[PDB]
């Protein structure tokens, strides 16, 4: 699930590492 | 205060503390190789063996490096394994393993670390809560529903909990249900509910609702460092970047985008209602809860800088254009897509997350009469063949009320002012 319009999502982005 | 020292570690407390010492000098590689003589003379020791642990945590910081700090989470289980573990050492232990686990996104493995911190704990709620975060983490608002549930089952006044339940409510579309929660847990004050997810969601849950009240948070969350503005509450910014709700084609410096676009209108145009006719499907509804009413969808060409190659294939020359325009292919933050709207539809109010893109609309098919969109204060209408450019990180509001169906192309582009570095950098949304 993504952010794209909104705020929606308890986090927007993605953590991968450093 | 927390004692971290079984009997056996306890005879060895001159060496201990000698090597924590050369650590917290910033002596990485010199308490590392004390701390690895230690567990190799001691391999029984849990505070020789959290030493090795904090001391690889540290270099993967001075590094940078995800591969020793994968070794320092392994580390960090091997300290939980010792027998004779203190308590406040073994929580310790695990609860770094899983918020630096969090940080790799093996969040499924930050997940199980968390199951077995309150299999272990059954008594801390903090735990149950840093639980509930990692149900929501990857995604999983049904279990993370229950847990918030069986931690108010038995403490009601925890606010950290209260809040997260009525995230998880408004999320569900429980409207007013979630407003309650959200409210009192913000109004707690414990650790963890000043953050500007539940201001934003309170406020627009007012909204939804017809609370008046809305706005009176709108600007409490101003005033303790959320929002940039009462009017632009994006959560993801880049401080400083000129915040204004229309832009101007010049103001915004992509002429030659808004260019393309208006002479080129038609084949764009023609493209999407060859694809309304003969491929609707590939026309998705909104999902992110913001109708109210009606009928909104969208044909998605990019999202975070990725071309679909199989949208593409029914968008060809629409794709061919935009590819030339690495200010909206490559905005990492943004889209590109079709958007289609029909009568009896109302957008509620609502504001992107992010303040580093603009959105640029070029209108393809407007009825005369029964559109228009508000952004902040001042309400505008789409015309046929040209771009209206505004923030969609201010608050935002649509309405459709016309005879038939209104079709316009959303382009987003990086703020102006953002470094290329900045663009290559910052992390998608
Ligand atoms: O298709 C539309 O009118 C709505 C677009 C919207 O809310 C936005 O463009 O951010
Ligand atoms: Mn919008």
């Amino acid at each position: 699930g993504k952010c794209k319009d909104g705020l929606g999502e308890y986090t927007c982005t993605s953590l991968e590492g450093f | 205060k927390p004692k971290l020292l079984n009997k056996f570690d306890k005879t060895i407390k001159a060496e201990l503390d000698a090597a924590e010492k050369l650590r917290k000098r910033g002596k990485i590689e010199e308490a590392v190789n004390a701390f690895k003589e230690l567990v190799r003379k001691y391999p029984q020791s849990p505070r020789a063996r959290y030493g090795k642990a904090q001391c690889e945590d540290d270099l993967a910081e001075k590094r940078r490096s995800n591969e020793v700090l994968r070794g320092a989470i392994e580390t960090y289980q091997e300290v939980a394994s010792l027998p004779d573990v203190p308590a406040d050492l073994l929580k310790l232990s695990l609860k770094r393993r899983s918020d630096r686990q969090q940080f790799l996104g093996h969040m499924r493995g930050s997940l199980l670390t968390l199951q077995r911190l309150v299999q272990l704990f059954p008594n801390d709620t903090s735990l149950k809560n840093d639980l509930g975060v990692g149900y929501l983490l990857i995604g999983d608002n049904d279990n993370a529903k229950k847990v918030y549930e069986e931690v108010l089952s038995v403490t009601p006044n925890d606010g950290f909990a209260k809040v997260h339940y009525g995230f998880i409510l408004k999320a569900q579309n429980k409207i007013a249900e979630s407003i309650p929660y959200l409210k009192e847990g913000i109004e707690s004050g414990d650790p963890g509910t000043d953050d500007g997810r539940f201001y934003f969601h309170l406020g627009d849950a007012m909204q939804r609702v017809g609370n008046k009240e809305a706005y009176k948070w709108y600007e409490l969350g101003h005033k303790r460092g959320h929002f940039a503005s009462v009017w632009q509450r994006s959560l993801y910014n880049v401080n400083g970047l000129k915040a204004q709700p229309w832009w101007t084609p010049k103001e915004t410096g992509y002429t030659e985008l808004v260019k393309s676009l208006e002479r080129n209108w038609k084949l764009i145009r023609d493209e999407g209602l060859a694809v309304m006719d003969k491929a609707k499907g590939l026309f998705l509804p909104e999902d992110e809860n913001l109708r109210e009413k009606g009928d909104w969808s969208q044909f998605t060409l990019w999202q975070q800088g990725r071309r679909n190659e199989n949208a593409c294939k029914g968008a060809p020359k629409t794709c061919t254009l935009l590819e030339k325009f690495p200010e909206t292919t490559g905005c990492r933050r943004g889209q590109i897509k079709y958007s289609i709207m029909h009568p009896g539809t109302h957008v509620w109010p609502h504001t992107g997350p992010t303040n580093c893109r603009l959105r640029m609309h070029l209108g393809l098919v407007i009825p005369k009469e029964g559109c228009k969109i508000r952004c902040a204060n001042e309400t505008k209408t789409w015309e046929e063949g040209k771009v209206l450019i505004f923030d969609d990180s201010f608050e935002h509001e649509v309405w459709q009320d016309a005879s038939s169906f209104r079709l316009i192309f959303i382009v987003d582009v990086w703020h102006p002012e953002l470094t290329p570095q900045q663009r290559r950098s910052l992390p998608a949304i």
